[PDB]
């Protein structure tokens, strides 16, 4: 029987492709095929993925196009990947990470051809920079769940994924389908380019800010600092005077002179120190 | 012409992935693929790419096979998937340009009237971006030599969609350091800029060594550019630039001093509040 | 597959219906702007199982 | 030929060089600026032609070598301040 | 179906459903954000409430039938003593909408 | 090494090599890995390795394990619980028991499992008078077992905890070092 | 038999010659028509591509089972420049290597009726490379029955070695359209 | 001197030393 | 990990969420918010929210499902939009009006002068009024003077009809009044103009209808 | 610092809880029940919490 | 929207009746309707190429 230790290893390219398809087709439950290989009985690499046409309305899965799938597979084999289809992925823009009736039917269709086929659900809307909402699934058998069986084998203690969400539990988790743990492959080579993202050229590194604009910015910021200094004097005065509401209900809806003054000093000091250092380094290097 | 080009993490990952695919399949030392993107105003955003079967020799500099039939099949299919991603150019994972690049650019131009090549050096680098963008342009030489097609550089940088940024941030969740501070990050940018300037100067110095010794013929355009740069180098001991530099340095140090004083007063206020809370808690415990 | 198409259509068309109106009939291919007795206005990209040219506002 | 620092030309020097008179060197310099071969300004009170740029000129092998030495000096300065900044900010520097 | 109220961040729109609630919703890509300005009818998705398409201004079924009622085929020959009244009504209705520059020349805005 | 499993192997190798020695270099390495390394499994393995290294001086472990238990990572908390259990196995350490008592009823199934198992390992072959928490933990185990609120892994922890408490007909104790002071390699391997 | 073949067609300035009715261009079009029809009538999984040998040494249509595309592309051809044929064969071999069907037997058929000004040493070197990489070639020559026929025979023999029968040559003197000879040639006879 | 004052104040700030029923209630209500 | 946790808790600000109004604050981390659905709830508020933006009646973003205060929106959410002075501005003028100089001067001193001379008002001791009511028989120039003021004024202008505040959806109309006044406050200097105020300002009210 | 971070991570979890209605008490019953008018429609009798 | 237009209201006194200073809630609602109508005809926004007939 299947084990409660199966792990779907989604590659960086696969994850990026699912997220791009997600925040390209919204709210349509856009869909694609996950290409990889069942290396063993407990692991499923998903090396790549590729989208499907998404013809017309796509609020529901669209009965994977066999001709498009075949031509994708043949050309990928021609230009690289000789890998079979290990599953299908689709998007749930803000719903969560559950499966609908159509999703369950499509995953039955996938299992019929390959018993190990996985169903990945991404949530491009709920994903944030550092945690991508995504979940792998396979369906529980009505036959076994009526004939008193757990359709997962608990050899390991790897069934602590996230205390599955109430959304999934009410949408049919642990009854008609189960969640498969997901990990990722780190190569330290793609990560170099992902780090090269946000990188600035040495032009920007050494450029000096327009001096007139810098002076105007300093003048303005010091003006707001002056006003916030007046307000800070006012606030510190009537702060110890009374603290029944000072704890939480004396700053809501009203400006905080101390906080804004801290922000202004931080920003202006950063700007001035950076520009001074840039000017000095420039005066020497470009001599 | 395209002055600015923005490559995406998906494109970089797919290029690395295609290079790995070809390396596993055989041994070519270079891989070429097609590059799809948009045409934001005078800015080429290359959003996706797909590998095409490309091969070449190492001696003739003219024996190379590129499958434009496969190219157009895959492009039409990616158009069916997503429509806005049109052919915008091609990429080849060479450490440096090649002789064939002009001919391959013509082959691409048969598809995209304004094709931009992007050399995506899969080999990790340290002091520069991984993408070098070029655009073919006729060079009308002033010395009467026949006009020939040549590659012209266009400013290339890495940018991400919202979902691409989310995915790459998730991938780099544990590598990228975010608890650095704006000032520390800007100082790091300054030192990186100095390193990049040193690298460019070293490249120019090596070229001058080669030319002086005799390996390279005199390139009059390059010499014109070099002497223009050396003449553009400023003088920082004019007794007027020095006065201006001191005046602006003091005009910035006054603001830095004001901000430091404000920060000191705020810190003293925080210390007073902390000690007041400490005494209150201790007295209440003693009560 | 007339039999199975009609089977699926009947499964979707099983009672009870919600009675609404056809307040507007737009052209985009014809679409509806129905308003339903729950006091809810829904735009239908596809009118449905009734002929488009038989519905009036 | 004059360096990048003492590139101030006097009317007498230009007149001697070009076999013209100080009353025509002024028009000659304005003509040069107009045609765009040089960039700069003229101070006729002191009769000095301040210059800041000349049309790029072909260079010989010795001139290329001298430019290479200047580039080496520039590179050494750049490396020196790279090292200085890195060492001084090593703690904060990421 | 709702109406857009304002655009926030190129992907957030404050839209109020005709039923009355107000939300901030997304927008599917090929909508030409310039086409949907404050006050335009839109079709939000029934689940994610994200905008799907901008729609023309609604015409109530009442106003539609109001416009489309058949006034028989009554002719002016079927009205008797009303001749002065007929020409005053026509003065107000027809002529200003067919030759609107005579009244401009005389310097009035027709009744 | 790249592989997180290889890094966990390094942690366990440090544990085995320096078991009982209390070598400050090994403690530094293990604790730094438990803090700063990017994989939760290896963080937990590092904390357990520290527990292995500190059993000759069971009075020292409570401090570090407390700092790591009233803590951030669920895996770090669990590793601290197992470190306490391994360290104090057969000692009935009151401080370790007090540290583990809050850990029980933690918002994590495996954290509760580990806390219960470590608690039973510590009270192995113990009685009320020696440590006045055995009855509390026994009734806790019984309630967890005959409850439906608790997660399946918490139930597993409770069953294992009862088994440990009454291990060997309640006529056996778990000591990593023999009664003569020699590290008991079978016991180290078993744990 | 699974066959992946490409037809290299020389389209030099000489292919406005009228020794074959009506002109060598139309004769070549008929020849490619009949050879591609034979390829189609063979195992349909067989696929055919087109290369043009000129100053550009270009590839018109890559491997494709369909034939109308190849016919239209070859119709949209004019004679210009000289032939290289060394590039030609090398690019053809690269196309062979980069074919979707690896099981397909590699095949190049070259209509090269023209003066081949390539040194016999490099001819034989390329022949040896092709044979050792297991690609058979069936060269077709017409027009110059003396200038290059010796070189082509030597090239085919060098490919042959001792038993490499896959390499073949067929030289046809001027006459009617280049149809009867190609039909009654050993190449299509063995199909 | 001002930066020194800020650092000294921040260093000087003394921090004095410092539910499951809700956990169960949440799990049951869900 | 603190930075990572902040970025993670950003997850609750997902796009499909319902708008509401922040009525009152109970604790530092809880507040009462009236959801636009009609009801109001006492719910927790996201920690990473600037409490300075939680002004009274401020529009906020409530989680679609949990209905917690997830974000605070710019004070420009409103159903009654300003006039696009480019085209919606009327073509009437004080020259086109003629006569009624007393009414023109009164409306000036009430609405126009204090919008550019409030400093002078405060310095001489007057308290500027808000509301002028322009009452009088029908056809005497109330709406025409309003149009002229809109045309000439260099301040924001929000026109509305008292009959437009009555909506089927209960709570809409008080929401609309709040929206118009918030828009005027954030576009100050502004002039609000309610035509036919007696459509909502009637004195006889029959609760139970 | 650890308490702060843990507070944030549990905040993300406990902000998905249903928001609580607000109702005005009109009359207090016996046996720990209170008649409350819940805004804007509905008049219930609710058991008081044991706090 | 359909700029050259006429609006015929038959028996206008159904809506355009005098406004009561002591009317019922129904009367006040109908008066709100009347005042909306008055503003639409000759309110702030001018009417162009739209004519009214009332019988
Ligand atoms: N003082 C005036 N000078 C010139 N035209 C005027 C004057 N007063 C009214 N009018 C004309 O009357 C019409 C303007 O009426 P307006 O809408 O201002 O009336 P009102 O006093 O607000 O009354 P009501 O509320 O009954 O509509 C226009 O035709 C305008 O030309
Ligand atoms: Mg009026």
């Amino acid at each position: 029987a299947v084990d409660t230790a199966e792990q779907v290893y989604i590659s960086s390219l696969a994850l990026l492709k699912m997220l791009k398809h997600g925040r390209a087709g919204v709210p349509m439950e856009v869909m694609g095929l996950m290409l990889g290989e069942f290396v063993d009985d407990y692991t499923v690499r998903v090396i790549d993925v590729f989208a499907m046409p998404q013809s017309g309305t796509g609020v529901s899965v669209e009965a994977v196009d066999p001709v498009f799938q075949a031509k994708m597979l043949d050309m990928l084999k021609q230009t690289g990947r000789p890998e079979m289809v290990v599953g299908w992925y689709h998007s749930h823009p803000g719903f969560g990470c559950w499966l609908s009736g159509v999703d369950i039917n499509t995953q039955q269709s996938f299992e019929a051809l390959s018993e190990r086929a996985v169903a990945v659900v991404v949530d491009p809307i709920q994903s944030v920079k550092g945690k991508v909402v995504i979940d792998a699934f396979r369906l529980i058998n009505a036959n076994m769940m009526v004939l008193g069986h757990e359709p997962r084998q608990t050899t390991s203690n790897l069934g602590h994924l996230n205390k599955p969400s109430i959304q999934a539990l009410i949408h049919g988790l642990n009854r008609h389908y189960y969640s498969i743990t997901i990990n990722y492959r780190k190569n330290e080579l793609e990560q170099k380019m992902l780090l090269n993202l946000h990188k600035k050229s040495w032009m920007e590194g050494l450029t000096l800010q327009d001096y007139s604009e810098h002076c105007k910015h300093n003048e303005s910021v010091v003006k707001e600092m002056l006003e916030l200094a007046k307000n800070y004097n006012k606030a510190v005065e009537e702060e110890d005077k009374m603290t029944p509401e000072q704890l939480a209900i004396k700053n809501v809806g009203k400006q905080d002179p101390k906080r804004h003054l801290e922000e202004h000093v931080d920003v202006l000091m950063t700007s001035n120190i950076v520009q001074c250092l840039a000017a000095m380094l420039d005066t020497v290097v470009f001599k | 012409a395209v002055q600015k080009v923005v490559v995406h993490p998906l494109v970089l990952l797919s290029v690395v992935d295609h290079f790995n695919r070809i390396g596993k399949v055989g041994n070519q030392k270079r891989v070429v693929g097609v590059l799809l993107g948009s045409w934001q105003k005078k800015v080429l955003d290359v959003s996706n790419s797909f590998a095409v079967p490309f091969d070449e020799d190492d001696k003739d500099d003219s024996v190379w096979f590129l499958d434009h039939d496969y190219l157009e099949n895959m492009y039409g299919m990616f158009k069916k998937v997503n429509a806005r991603e049109r052919i915008v150019g091609w990429y080849h994972t060479g450490p440096k340009l090649h002789k064939n690049d002009i001919a391959i650019n013509e082959l691409m131009k048969r598809y995209c009237p304004n094709s931009v090549l992007v050399i995506i050096d899969v080999k990790p680098k340290d002091l520069g971006l991984p993408t070098e963008a070029y655009i073919s342009v006729e060079e009308v030489h002033d010395d009467g030599t026949p006009t020939s097609k040549t590659f012209e550089h266009v400013t290339s940088e890495i940018g991400a969609e919202e979902a691409e940024e989310v995915g790459v941030e998730h991938l780099l969740r544990d590598i990228k350091d975010t608890t650095v501070g704006t000032l520390s990050q800007r100082i790091t940018n300054q030192v990186h800029g100095l390193k990049g300037l040193n690298s460019k100067l070293l490249d120019i110095r090596s070229y001058l060594e080669k030319v002086a010794t005799g390996k390279l013929p005199i390139n009059h355009q390059i010499i014109y550019q070099l002497q223009d740069v050396f003449n553009l180098l400023p003088d920082v001991s004019l007794q007027e630039f020095v006065k201006a530099f001191y005046l602006k340095t003091n005009d910035q140090m006054v603001v830095v001093y004001l901000a430091s004083l404000i920060r000191s007063v705020v810190a003293l206020h925080n210390l007073i509040n902390n000690k007041i809370a400490n005494r209150d808690a201790e007295k209440k415990e003693g009560q | 597959k007339i039999k199975e198409n009609s089977e699926k259509i009947k499964v979707n068309k099983t009672l009870p219906y919600l009675v609404s109106n056809v307040i507007e009939l737009l052209d985009v291919g014809k679409c509806a702007v129905i308003k339903t007795s729950t006091r809810q206005t829904y735009f239908l990209p596809v009118i449905g199982l009734v002929d488009a040219e038989k519905l009036k506002p | 030929t004059r360096p990048a620092n003492h590139r101030q030309l006097t009317f007498e020097e230009i007149a001697k060089s070009a076999k013209i008179t100080v009353n025509e060197v002024e028009l000659l310099v304005m003509k040069a600026l107009s045609v765009g071969l040089v960039k700069g300004s003229i101070d006729e009170v002191d009769k000095r032609v301040h210059m800041t740029w000349v049309q790029p000129r072909v260079l010989d092998l010795q001139q290329i070598k001298g430019m290479k030495d200047r580039l080496e000096f520039w590179c050494t300065d750049v490396k020196s301040m790279e090292m200085l900044v890195e060492h001084q900010a090593h703690d904060i520097l990421t | 179906v709702g109406e857009v109220l304002k655009q926030l961040t190129e992907e957030k729109f404050i839209v109020k459903a005709t039923n009355g609630p107000r939300y901030v919703v997304g927008c599917r890509r090929q909508l030409d954000k310039s086409k949907l300005k404050p006050g335009t009818r839109v079709a939000l998705d029934m689940t994610t409430l994200t905008i799907m398409r901008y729609l023309p201004r609604e015409v109530d079924p009442l106003v539609y039938n109001m416009s489309h009622e058949d006034p028989g085929n009554v002719s002016y020959s079927e009205i008797g003593g009303l001749s002065e009244q007929i020409r005053e009504l026509r003065e107000v209705i027809e002529l200003p909408l067919t030759n609107p520059e005579l009244f401009q020349r005389v310097g009035i805005i027709p009744p | 090494d790249k592989d997180p499993i290889l890094r966990r192997s390094g942690m366990y190798t440090v544990a085995m090599a320096y078991c009982g020695s209390g070598n400050n270099k090994a403690i530094r390495r293990l604790l730094h890995v438990a803090v700063s390394d990017v994989n939760d499994d290896v963080r937990r393995a590092a904390v357990e390795s520290l527990g292995f290294i500190l059993f000759r001086t069971p009075e020292q472990c409570p401090s570090v394990v407390s700092l790591l238990s009233e803590s951030y990572n669920p895996h770090v908390r669990y590793g601290a619980a197992m470190a306490l259990g391994i360290c104090c196995a057969g000692t009935g350490n009151k401080e370790a028991i007090n540290l583990l008592e809050p850990m029980t009823n933690d918002p994590v199934n495996y954290v509760r499992q580990g806390a219960l198992i470590a608690s039973a390992l510590i009270m192995i072959q113990q009685t009320e008078i020696t440590c006045p928490k055995v009855n509390q933990f026994r009734q806790l185990y019984s309630k967890v077992i005959n409850d439906k609120h608790d997660d399946v892994m918490a139930k597993f922890g409770a069953i294992l905890a009862q088994g440990i408490l009454d291990a060997g007909g309640h006529n056996v104790t778990i000591s990593l070092q023999s009664r003569t002071g020699h590290t008991h390699m079978p016991s180290v391997v078993g744990v | 038999v699974l066959e992946s073949t490409m037809v290299c067609v020389d389209n030099s300035e000489y292919m406005r010659n009228g020794d074959f009715l009506p002109t060598r261009l139309q004769a070549q079009q008929d020849a490619v028509n009949i050879v591609c029809h034979s390829k189609t009538r063979s195992n349909p999984e067989n696929n055919v591509g087109l290369i043009t040998l000129a100053n550009d040494c270009e590839v018109l249509t890559t491997l494709t089972p369909d034939t109308g595309r190849i016919l239209s592309k070859l119709h949209t051809v004019q004679p210009k420049g000289k032939i290289t044929f060394c590039t030609g064969i090398r690019v053809a071999h690269l196309a062979l290597k980069h074919r979707q069907g690896k099981n397909h037997k590699m095949r190049i058929i070259a209509f090269v009726g023209s003066p081949v000004e390539d040194n016999e040493k490099d001819l034989v070197k390329l022949a040896k490379r092709l044979k050792k990489e297991k690609v058979n070639v069936d060269i077709i020559n017409f027009g110059e029955e003396e200038v290059n026929t010796e070189k082509l025979t030597a090239f085919v023999n060098t490919l042959n070695g001792k038993d490499g029968t896959g390499s073949h040559l067929v030289t046809v003197p001027p006459g009617p359209s280049l149809a009867d000879a190609l039909i009654s040639s050993p190449i299509l006879a063995g199909e | 001197f001002c930066l020194d004052i800020h650092n000294m104040s921040v260093k000087a700030m003394r921090f004095p030393p410092k539910s499951a029923e809700e956990r169960r209630e949440r799990e049951q209500q869900d | 990990e603190f930075l990572h946790a902040q970025e993670e808790v950003k997850r609750i600000q997902s796009i499909p969420l319902v708008i509401g109004q922040f009525l009152e604050a109970v604790d530092q981390n809880t507040a009462i918010v009236g959801s636009t659905t009609g009801s109001n709830y006492y719910v927790r508020i996201l920690s990473t929210i600037d409490r300075e933006l939680l002004k009274p009646n401020a529009s906020v973003a409530l989680h679609k499902h949990s209905n917690a205060l997830v974000d605070v929106l710019p004070p420009e959410a409103d159903s009654s939009i300003m006039m696009l002075t480019s085209d919606q501005k009327p073509d009437v003028m004080y020259a086109d009006i003629g006569g009624m100089d007393i009414q023109k001067q009164e409306v000036r001193e009430a609405v126009e002068l204090p919008l550019t001379h409030f400093e002078l008002y405060k310095q001489i001791g007057i308290d500027p009024p808000r509301g002028v009511l322009m009452y009088g028989p029908p056809g005497c120039g109330k709406t025409m003077l309003a149009k002229a003021v809109a045309h000439h004024t260099t301040a924001a202008f929000i026109r509305v009809v008292g009959s437009e505040f009555v909506q089927k959806y209960l709570g809409e109309g008080p929401r609309m009044v709040r929206d118009v006044f918030r828009l005027a406050k954030e576009n100050a200097p502004a002039i609000i103009f309610i035509d036919e105020i007696d459509a909502i300002a009637t004195k006889r009210f029959d609760a139970q209808t | 610092l650890n308490a702060k971070v843990r507070l944030l991570r549990e905040e993300l979890q406990l902000l998905q809880e249903q928001g609580s209605y607000v109702g005005e008490v009109v009359r207090a019953m016996d046996k720990k029940k209170v008649l409350v008018k819940v805004h804007p429609e509905g008049k219930f009798v609710v058991d008081v919490d044991k706090n | 929207d359909h700029q050259p237009c006429i609006i015929f209201m038959d028996e206008i006194d159904a809506i355009g009746g005098r406004r009561f200073s002591e009317g019922t809630s129904a009367d006040r609602e109908i008066q709100r309707t009347l005042m909306e109508l008055l503003n639409q005809m000759d309110g702030f926004d001018t009417l162009h190429r739209v004519k009214m007939i009332m019988a």
